[PDB]
């Protein structure tokens, strides 16, 4: 047919149909939006995770720079 | 005539054909959003040269 019937309008009924397409994609949009964003949450997390331990794991550990020990070295004293 | 619609039938085919294209839209949308993030990292302007640093 010449684009739907003619007497009626098929515009109103079609208007609702189009909404579904737009809505069906908006629903899937959200799901896929997390699929692409979640792929980063891991590194984004692992990123701030290293910056958190690195500090507590460096802002108070100057023994390594020395060698691998400090006290517990009981032995012949002197000075 | 006005509120009444003598077409009491609501042809689902029409809805189906539209919902069918919604799968077609679902895919182009899914890609376009995927692009809104998958085309971002494809950084084609020579960004970080050697490893990461400065």
């Amino acid at each position: 047919g010449a684009m739907g019937s003619k007497g009626p309008d098929i515009l109103v009924v079609l208007l609702s149909v189009m909404g579904a397409i737009l809505l069906i994609g908006l629903a899937a949009l959200l799901i896929w939006k997390l699929l692409i964003t979640i792929h980063d949450r891991k590194e984004f997390a692992k990123f701030e995770e290293e910056r958190a331990r690195a500090k507590w794991d460096t802002a108070n550990n100057p023994l390594y720079k020395e060698a691998t020990s400090t006290f517990t070295n009981i032995t012949y004293r002197g000075t | 005539g006005a509120m009444g619609s003598e077409e009491r039938a609501i042809p689902i085919w029409w809805v189906l054909v539209g919902v069918l294209g919604g799968l077609l839209l679902l895919t182009i949308l899914v890609l376009a959003m995927w692009k809104v993030g998958f085309f971002k990292r494809n950084r084609p302007p020579l960004e970080e040269d050697d490893e990461e640093g400065e």
